[PDB]
């Protein structure tokens, strides 16, 4: 056809900003579960640390990509609500982010994915209650 | 592997002679590795790969002896007839056929 | 050995590296894939300019370090070699299929396990293929004209000649079968001359059935064209590589002169001498002379006063298309001339241009030669250097449908075809080879999915179209509107791609992902 | 082996006689048919070339009719071991050294297909194919010297010119052309054989 | 003092300009109009500069006023153009008859140069200079004609016009030395008394004892006959044309013209032989096989006076002047015989364009006041 | 990753501004060169000291150094129009430019796709360049009206540069130098030849043919009723090609027999040469001492040294033929001329030839008070003589001064009626860039140029299609009623050597710089 | 051999991963126990440990051996 071209293109930012961020969620995914592994980051300062505490992982671990430290917070408040599964709320958005990648690819305006997503998810949590097998302390 | 020598050439190969060829590798000792395997591309043409695997896996399982504090020489005979009996076996298995 | 300045990758990151590595090249070249792509400005380190929709000729351009790119530079390039239309794709397809081979192994799959997965999917889909093409020159005569340039066509709406795409086909479809044997269905492309010069427009591009040569005609009285020499057949012309000058040893010299005796009889030797080369010539009974090597001053007045047009100096590619357009005979010495070893050209002139002082000549033939010269004009170099990769292109599309007949209709479909049968074996398969034939297919889609994003069209929207409308009604040849017109149907609209380059281009592919995968450990050093 | 640029990695062919590159750097070539079924190769060895490609001496003379005649004796020279050859009866002639403009073009006349400049390891495999026997010079050329294939093309394989010399029921040597997309697969190719060739 | 060291001085402004060194693009521009001064005029290079220099100012100030340059461009064409016709119109013009004007004229021209107080016999010597190859309608008459030889040393007033003609070269130092003969006839020789020079690879071979004086005692002849129909046709004074080639006139070939009394003169410019041709009435020589006693001059004297130090030669008694100058320094000897030139070329102005205005401010005044009034007019 | 070592990538937005800034730029440096009111530029290359000042669009361009792609590719286009053509140099790269920046904005500010953008392009040409055969009305027939007609073209292609005073004195020179040709379209026949002192009027077309060197040792200063033998030969040792002949004596005698053999081969071919009864040879090649006195005794004149393209010339005004074989008179077409007279052309030597066998080469003589002057009026002569030249080889002509172009505006204008949506666009945006032209070109002049082209448009809209610019009263009269014809060729070459510009660049969505070395 | 290079994950400083630094953690344990293994057992013996401006101490002691001989690594 013949109709509206776009001529601005940072398309990029956006697959740039998932594939710089996404490789946060990498070096993570090795510590979920009973077989997770434990990570050893030598601070700045000097000294050592060893723990399976994404939260704790991600904040001594020198992230430098703006929209990669964004996990880091993501994993922050998972701790200060919940207050485990910091590891698991990154790795999620690790391929939530790559679900974006996906779509992305097939022209799917990101607004339109982002307002889906939350959605998607907020349909996600009713399920869990729906399924949630209540007890009494 | 895909080795990309000082040279510039990038390569991408398995005949594991042609992978220790491009190691460039100085160290006497484990320089040895890259000898068998060449030699091993010649009286045969195949197995290149595996006679290094052995010949380090041997000199990996004689570190016990050897800190336990062993005699080489104990060592080398040892394996010196585990050799013999070994190749044997092989000609005593070695299937020989031409319409059977 | 040398420890320092060497890296190490291994899978982890690695494999992310190599596979994002394609992809990038690729998101460059996808916007040129179509016949609503764009054209990409590369420049020499030198300063050259070029600007091309040529696949293969981008990625050769693109002075690039990273090793997986240096990869898929070759894969067009191998492609443009073996077919010489793929380039542009077989990258993309190629890309494709690593982000999607990359996609797996995250879940779990081994890489050399998916390399085989696509091998075999792939096999298929040339099969899928191989099975719902159609067959030309096993049908018609006018219609294999008509065929082979609906091809030539097809093969050029991807590029800035598009313009005047009727003229560049029937060009290429010509320049062909005047060198190539319906039995041998051999075409060398020494026998065309793929010669270009500015001026005009890319409009003014005509095909030569002789060769042009650029020459002013030895003396400047000699006359400025050839007729047939009355009543003659056509015109003569004499095709030695021998230089008018005195003959000379070829071992020693020290022509010892004693005394003005023979110092008197070198005198008038080298004299008449002329005259004997002059005649010899005449002799023969020509009308032009195409020397090799030059000759001197004397030499050259005779050819004036003699009517025997001159020409100076011919390069071997040159001389050697004077003689098989002209048909005649490369004639060593001089008294090796006669009137049966001459070229029967059919015509010579000095051709004018704009205010060159240039100033080329050239020599017809009118019947078709077993010699053609396309000869590309435009407005600005870089109109024509394109313009002549681009004739260059379709006129190896056209080599292909001599070389096997079988045509499938592009336009995206012919990828949808196989996406489509390769995917219906996938449901078989189940298990792991499940996952690399539904992938193998998937990648596929991106094929016609970036036409529907370059020709504006939401691409899963096409897509389902394409695949429900081919299915339907039978896995056939239904297109993506690149441009418009009614609908899709490639048939109709005349989209065409031969057979067997497709097949080498879904291959080399496949198989360049295939060695990639396999690789699960690298190590670079420096340049010291 | 021979690689050749591009190609599926497994578009490779199997020549039963011998292929080569195509060394033919000379004019007069696009003439000599590029195809025989049992042509009479000749695997000679050395030159074919006017003022000769090497080797010299010193040619004085006091007398201007020496001059030309001196020169119409090179000539001669040449054309005479030139026939020598024709004379063989010969549809293909192939020659470690060159095969000089005037010489190719020579044969290209009368239908006799050349090439100049093989590459030595590969005469020897060329000698393997047809059965022929190298010869030094052209004097002494006995037929039983000779050889003939089954089939010979100039083809266009992955854009380059092939000289091959397939379908030789009488040989001891083969050739097998190696395709890829790929600089280094084609080079993988060649030794993942090489590691089976030598097994087998 | 230029980029090479060369130290110079002059009032000539095409001169200054040009060895000035300007930088500027359009201010490279007036050396090129003062170039033109010299090369149409010859004089006033130093005027037409100082014009634009004001006629610039012109448009600096108009420009100001907001008038486009096109306007004043075309404008100033047509004001100049028109100039001219007033400068005709009230040109005072003389004929090549006047001899009393024509020195007048070189006169006042040199009368700013270091040349002013020698004026005297410089300024009529530029007039009867250029009068000698003038004719009369020779329109515009070459300055070739007018070999002008300086030699340092002296002062300026150490210069002559010579009866004759100036050579430029030595003479003779090797074998028997000649460099004066009365009443000579001499020959330029384009030939060259060397052995034989055959223009094809020769080369003289030798396999005998005695063969050995074969090839010597020969061309020791060689030389000799062509020594002696020099004598013979009668030859007093010979010039060897420079030939770089291969020899001139050989060491040998000399110690026969020495014995010969033949004063021999070599390394004669090919520029110069035209020239020659004219002063000396001589004429050039191809060969010896065509050198003949016709081909020669009635030289009634020749001879290198040695000025001191110098050596000059001269070919006295016989279109074409010769004048020799002289001064102390070399910046001396060269700026006289450019402030000769700006006289010579004064000449040649009336040579090809006769009549002359009232210089010394009065035209340019005359040319302004009339202008100014048909001003008032437009 | 990929790439390396400063490589530079400018993916679409980048890379299409990149291109458009970069025409927009070269043309935004040319503009002032247009128009009969229009300005020259002063440039200046490594030597610092090698200025020059010019109208000349390619000339500037062409020097210029630049490394923006896009812009390169304006500059070259100019240099091929200035090929094809000799003219238009300037008026290609502004509306080449002009139809870009008419484009940018159909994209950055209306978001059309550039294939669209392109496809109305193309069409709008095809109506463009049509409107214009279909108007452009010609005088093949009718050797005496076309003279007027192709003497007007050398008269406004005159205008603008500095000749564009004394324009009608250069427009006869060119165009009779064309017409004593009359053929070849090659100007290298006319020889133009400079020297400072006195006003551009005084450059005049010497129908003789004047030539540098002067002949002979001391011979005939002037020839009378010449009868001249163009000649080129090897005139200083011969034995042609022998080469390898030594001569071995035993005795330096059998060298001076040997020696005096050679002085003999001149006498020899020096005297088969006299055979030919001339009273004036001329050569090519040289003549050493010998060899011409000969001559000087003869009395035939010798004159050395001028070239191959010194002898073509010669060889058309008297009507010789070049030979170098004497080895018989007659078979030799002789050259002549009335006389062979030596002239002094300002300080310097020359050969005013006269009356030769219609001389089908000519020499111009011009005149400048300056280098600079000179060498502009060099090339502001050569952008007549070009275009003459070729508009006798396409009679074929159309009126100027806007008109042209403002009709072929009207044309698209209108064939945008009948259209699609987008396309329409691209189309109407042709005729624009194509009106910024006469805008462009009054600009210069200093007229409200928006004002004035609207005027012109109005005329051209209705009817008319006569009308044009003149820059002077800043009206806008009939051009056909005031002699502004220009060559077909010329303007159909620049609606058509731009257009193509345009489509390569718009279609450009990157652009890749190597590590320079 | 030798690790290195980064690509996608911009972290500020260095990061190994499984094989690479698990063998490192190994080395370098093992690297500071073979120091004091020749100090086990009667026929075991001390050591002298010079410092920069040279004075020194001879001890058996494994931990002040391991205290007094610098050791950097988290492993070590
Ligand atoms: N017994 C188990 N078997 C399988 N999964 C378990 C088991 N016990 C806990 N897990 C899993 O371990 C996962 C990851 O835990 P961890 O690595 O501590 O990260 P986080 O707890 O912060 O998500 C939890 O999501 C849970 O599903
Ligand atoms: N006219 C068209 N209409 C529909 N599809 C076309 C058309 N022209 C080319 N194509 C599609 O685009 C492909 C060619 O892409 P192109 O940009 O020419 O790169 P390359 O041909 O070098 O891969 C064709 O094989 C076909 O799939
Ligand atoms: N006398 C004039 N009056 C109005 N327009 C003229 C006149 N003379 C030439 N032109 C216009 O000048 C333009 C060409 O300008 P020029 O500076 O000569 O550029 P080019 O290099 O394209 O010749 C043409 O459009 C022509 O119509
Ligand atoms: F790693 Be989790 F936060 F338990
Ligand atoms: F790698 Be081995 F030679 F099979
Ligand atoms: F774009 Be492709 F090379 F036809
Ligand atoms: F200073 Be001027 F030129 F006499
Ligand atoms: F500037 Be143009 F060539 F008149
Ligand atoms: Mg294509
Ligand atoms: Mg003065
Ligand atoms: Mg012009």
């Amino acid at each position: 056809n013949a109709t509206f071209k776009n001529k601005e293109k940072p398309q990029e930012v956006r697959k740039a900003n998932i594939i710089a961020a996404r490789s946060v969620a990498d070096a993570i995914r090795t510590s979920l579960g009973p077989k997770g592994m434990d990570k050893m980051i030598k601070t700045s300062r000097g000294e050592i640390i060893i723990s399976n505490d994404g939260h704790t992982i991600l904040k001594q671990m020198a992230i430098l990509h703006p929209v990669a430290r964004m996990l880091v917070e993501v994993s922050a408040a998972q701790d200060s609500e919940a207050g485990d599964g910091t590891t698991s709320v990154v790795i999620l958005t690790g391929a939530l982010l790559g679900a974006a990648e996906r779509l992305l690819n097939k022209g799917i305006h990101p607004t339109i994915i982002a307002d889906s997503f939350q959605s998607a998810a907020k349909r996600s949590v009713d399920i869990l209650l729906e399924m949630c097998h209540k007890v009494s302390l | 592997i895909l080795i990309v020598t000082s040279n510039q050439k990038t390569t991408i190969s398995n005949d594991g002679a042609t992978i220790l060829k491009l190691l460039d590798v100085v160290h006497p000792a484990a320089k040895t590795l890259v000898d068998i395997s060449r030699a091993q591309d010649a009286e045969v043409g195949d197995g290149t790969t595996s006679v290094t695997i052995l010949a380090g896996e041997l000199m990996k399982e004689a570190k016990p002896f050897l800190e336990e504090g062993i005699s080489s020489h104990l060592i080398m005979k040892g394996y010196r007839k585990a050799v013999s009996l070994a190749v044997e076996k092989i000609n005593e298995l070695a299937v020989d056929i031409t319409s059977e | 050995k040398d420890q320092g300045n060497k890296k190490r990758q291994h899978g982890l990151e690695a494999k992310k590296s190599h596979i994002l590595a394609a992809r990038s090249v690729a998101s460059i070249i996808k916007t040129s894939l179509g016949p609503r792509g764009l054209d990409k400005i590369l420049i020499s380190p030198d300063g050259e300019i070029t600007i091309t929709n040529d696949g293969a000729t981008i990625l050769s351009q693109m002075e690039l370090d990273n090793e997986i790119a240096k990869l898929l530079v070759q894969l067009s390039k191998s492609q443009d070699d073996e077919i010489g239309d793929g380039t542009t794709g077989v990258v993309v397809l190629a890309s494709a299929l690593l982000d999607q081979a990359l996609e797996l192994i995250q879940k779990g799959i081994h890489p050399i396990k998916i390399a085989n997965g696509f091998d075999e999917a792939a096999k298929l889909a040339i099969s899928k293929l191989e099975e719902t093409c159609d067959d030309i020159s096993a049908s018609n005569d006018e219609l294999f004209r008509d065929f082979l340039l609906r091809a030539a066509k097809t093969s050029l709406g991807s590029k800035i000649v598009s313009k005047d795409h009727d003229r560049f086909a029937e060009m290429a479809v010509e320049a062909v079968i005047n060198v190539m044997d319906k039995d041998r269905k051999d075409v060398d492309f020494d026998l065309i001359k793929m010669q270009g010069r500015v001026g005009g427009s890319i409009s003014d591009s005509k095909l030569i059935n002789g060769v042009i040569l650029d020459k002013d005609f030895s003396h400047p009285q000699m006359p400025k064209c050839v007729l047939p020499k009355e009543g003659s057949d056509g015109v003569k012309l004499a095709i030695l590589t021998c230089p008018f000058e005195p003959p000379k040893p070829k071992t020693k010299h020290k022509l010892d002169i004693s005394s003005v005796e023979e110092y008197q009889k070198l005198q008038t030797y080298e004299q008449d001498k002329f005259k004997e080369m002059i005649d010899d010539v005449k002799k023969a009974g020509a009308d032009v002379v195409i020397c090799q090597w030059g000759f001197d001053d004397e030499a050259n007045h005779l050819l004036l006063q003699n009517d025997l047009p001159a020409v100076r100096w011919v390069g071997g590619q040159e001389l050697e298309h004077i003689a098989i357009s002209t048909n005649g005979r490369i004639v060593p010495r001089f008294q090796d001339l006669s009137k049966d070893k001459l070229g029967t050209c059919s015509r010579i002139y000095e051709q004018e241009f704009g205010t060159t002082k240039d100033r080329m000549l050239i020599i017809e033939q009118s019947k078709e030669t077993k010699t053609v010269t396309c000869f590309v004009r435009g407005s600005n170099k870089m109109i024509v250097d394109e313009a002549e990769r681009a004739l260059h292109d379709s006129l190896c599309v056209v080599r292909n449908l001599v070389k096997d007949s079988r045509v499938v209709y592009g336009g995206g479909a012919a990828e949808v075809t196989m996406s489509l049968a390769v995917s219906e074996e996938a449901d078989k398969q189940r298990g792991i080879d499940q996952y690399a034939f539904r992938g193998f297919a998937q990648a596929l889609d991106t094929i016609p999915m970036t036409l529907a994003e370059n020709s504006g069209l939401d691409p899963i929207g096409t897509l389902s179209t394409l695949k429900s409308k081919q299915l339907k009604e039978k896995i056939s040849n239904i297109g993506v509107d690149c441009l418009g017109y009614g609908s899709n149907d490639m048939k109709e609209l005349f989209v065409v791609d031969p057979f067997i380059g497709k097949k080498q281009q879904i291959l080399l592919a496949t198989q360049l992902c295939r060695m990639i995968l396999k690789i699960d450990n690298v190590i670079i050093s420096g340049k010291d | 082996i021979k690689k050749i640029p591009g190609g599926a990695m497994e578009e490779s062919l199997f020549i039963n006689g011998v292929a080569f590159k195509k060394t033919f750097s000379y004019a007069g070539f696009e003439q000599q048919p590029k195809k025989f079924n049992n042509p009479k190769i000749l695997s000679l060895n050395v030159e074919l070339e006017l003022k000769a490609e090497k080797d010299n001496a010193e040619v004085r003379v006091e007398h201007v009719e020496d001059y030309q005649a001196i020169v119409d004796a090179e000539w001669q020279l040449i054309f005479e071991k030139l026939r020598q050859v024709e004379e063989t009866g010969a549809n293909i002639v192939l020659s470690k050294l060159p095969i000089g403009d005037l010489a190719t073009q020579f044969f290209a006349d009368r239908n006799i297909f050349c090439a100049g400049r093989v590459s030595a390891d590969d005469m020897n495999r060329v000698i393997q194919a047809v059965g022929g026997s190298i010869q030094s010079t052209t004097s002494d050329i006995k037929p039983e010297h000779l050889g003939t294939c089954a089939l010979f093309e100039e083809m266009q394989i992955g854009s380059e010119r092939y000289n091959l010399f397939q379908g030789c029921p009488q040989a001891k040597t083969c050739t097998l052309l190696l395709r890829g997309g790929a600089e280094q697969v084609i080079a993988e190719v060649e030794r993942s054989l090489h590691d089976a060739i030598m097994i087998v | 003092k230029t980029s090479r060291g060369e130290i110079i001085i002059s009032n000539d402004g095409h001169t200054i300009l040009k060895q000035m060194a300007i930088l500027h693009p359009v201010a490279r521009m007036l050396v090129e109009v003062s170039a033109a001064q010299d090369s149409e005029a010859g004089d006033g290079t130093t005027s037409v500069v100082i014009l634009t220099g004001a006629l610039l100012g012109a448009a600096e100030r108009l420009l100001n006023k907001g008038i486009h340059p096109t306007i004043i461009a075309d404008s100033f064409q047509s004001a100049a153009k028109r100039s001219v016709d007033i400068l005709l119109e009230m040109c005072h013009k003389v004929s090549l008859s006047d001899r009393e004007q024509l020195v007048r004229a070189a006169s006042t021209s040199l009368s700013s140069k270091i040349v002013s107080q020698y004026s005297s016999f410089l300024a009529p010597l530029a007039v009867d200079s250029v009068l000698k190859i003038s004719d009369e309608n020779s329109k515009n008459v070459d300055l070739n004609d007018i070999r002008l030889v300086k030699k340092v040393g002296g002062t300026i007033d150490d210069t002559e016009m010579i009866d004759g003609v100036v050579l430029t070269q030595t003479a003779i130092k090797s074998a028997g030395g000649p460099t004066r003969k009365e009443k000579a006839k001499i020959g330029l020789i384009q030939f060259q008394i060397s052995p034989p020079k055959p223009d094809t690879e020769n080369n003289i071979i030798v396999n005998d004892y005695r063969q050995m004086d074969k090839i010597l005692k020969e061309e020791r002849a060689y030389l000799l006959n062509i020594c002696k129909k020099i004598k013979k046709a009668k030859c007093n004074v010979l010039l060897i044309q420079k030939s770089i080639l291969r020899d001139a006139v050989n060491d040998l070939a000399l110690h026969f013209l020495s014995k010969l009394n033949i004063m021999v003169v070599k390394d004669i410019e090919r520029e110069e032989i035209e020239f020659l041709s004219k002063g000396l009435g001589c004429k050039p020589i191809a060969d010896i096989e065509l050198f003949t006693e016709d081909r020669l001059d009635s030289a009634d004297l020749v001879e290198e006076i040695d000025s001191d130090g110098s050596k000059i030669v001269r070919v006295t008694g016989i279109p074409t002047v010769s004048v020799v100058i002289r001064g102390a320094n070399n910046m001396i000897i060269d700026e006289t015989e450019r402030s000769l030139h700006d006289a010579l070329c004064v000449i040649r102005c009336l040579v090809k364009e006769r009549g002359l205005i009232a210089g010394g401010g009065a035209p340019e005044i005359e040319i302004s006041r009339r202008l100014s009034k048909e001003a008032r007019s437009m | 990753q990929i790439f390396g070592d400063q490589v530079t990538e400018e993916r679409a937005e980048n890379a299409r501004l990149s291109a458009f800034v970069g025409a927009i730029a070269v043309g935004d440096l040319v503009k002032s060169t247009l128009g009969p009111k229009g300005m020259d530029k002063l440039l200046q290359s490594a030597s610092s000291n090698t200025c020059m000042v010019t109208n000349d669009g390619a000339t500037i361009l062409k020097s210029i150094p630049l490394d923006n792609p896009a812009a390169k590719v304006l500059v070259n286009i100019s240099k091929v129009q200035d090929d094809e053509v000799g003219d238009g140099t300037t008026s290609v790269t502004v509306l080449s430019a002009e139809l870009l920046r008419e484009a940018e904005k159909l994209i950055d500010q209306s978001k059309i796709h550039p294939q669209t953008i392109i496809e109305g392009y193309r069409l709008a040409s095809a109506a463009a360049l049509d409107a214009l055969t279909k108007a452009a009305v010609d005088n093949s027939h009718d050797k005496t009206m076309f003279r007027e007609d192709l003497i007007h073209i050398a008269k406004t292609t005159l205008s603008s540069k500095i000749l564009s005073q004394d324009k009608d004195h250069f427009a006869e020179l060119a165009t009779n130098a064309i017409l004593r040709l009359k053929g070849s379209t090659n100007l290298e026949h006319i020889q133009i030849i400079k020297i400072l002192g006195g006003k551009l009027s005084d450059s005049f077309l010497d129908e003789g043919f004047i030539l540098a060197k002067k002949f002979g040792n001391n011979q005939p200063k002037r020839i009378e009723n010449a009868k001249i033998l163009i000649a080129n030969t090897t005139l200083d040792t011969d034995k042609v090609k022998i080469f390898g002949t030594k001569f071995k004596v035993d005795s330096t005698a059998k060298l001076a027999q040997l020696e005096k053999a050679e002085r003999e081969k001149m006498k020899n071919k020096i005297a088969k040469i006299s055979k030919f009864g001339i009273n004036t040879f001329i050569n090519r090649q040289l003549i050493y001492d010998y060899p011409e006195q000969l001559f000087t005794d003869l009395g035939i004149n010798s004159i050395e040294h001028a070239d191959f393209e010194g002898v073509e010339r010669l060889a058309l005004v008297t009507g010789g033929e070049v030979v170098s074989t004497f080895d018989e008179p007659s078979k030799c077409k002789l050259g002549e001329c009335d006389v062979i007279e030596e002239i002094m052309l300002g300080e310097q030597p020359f050969l005013k030839f006269s009356g030769c066998k219609a001389g089908e080469a000519c020499t111009i003589v011009l005149r400048g008070a300056t280098d600079q002057t000179l060498d502009e009026a060099e090339r502001s002569l050569h952008d007549a003589l070009s275009v003459l030249s070729q508009t006798t080889k396409e009679t074929r002509t159309v009126l100027g001064g806007g008109c042209a172009e403002m009709v072929m505006s009207k044309a698209v204008d209108t064939e945008a009626q009948n259209i699609d949506g987008k396309k329409s666009l691209a189309v109407e945006a042709f005729a624009r860039a194509l009106r910024q032209l006469p805008t462009i070109l009054a600009d210069n002049a200093g007229f409200d140029s928006s004002e004035l082209v609207s005027k012109l448009r109005s005329s051209i809209y209705n009817g008319i299609s006569t009308s044009g610019l003149d820059l002077n009263n800043g009206t806008i009269a009939d051009m056909r009623q005031l002699g502004i014809v220009e060559s077909y060729k010329l303007k159909r070459a620049v609606v058509s050597s731009a257009s193509e510009a345009a489509e390569v660049l718009l279609r450009v969505d990157n652009i890749i710089r190597a590590r320079p070395r | 051999f030798n690790n290195s290079r980064s690509d996608t994950l911009f972290l500020g400083g260095e990061k190994i991963s499984g094989d690479d630094i698990r063998n490192q953690n190994v080395l370098a344990t093992m690297a500071v126990a073979n120091v004091v293994k020749s100090s086990l057992g009667p026929v075991g013996l001390d050591k002298m440990l010079v410092d920069d401006i040279g004075d020194f101490t001879v001890t058996n002691d494994g931990a002040t051996i391991l205290s007094l001989l610098d050791v950097q690594h988290p492993a070590g």
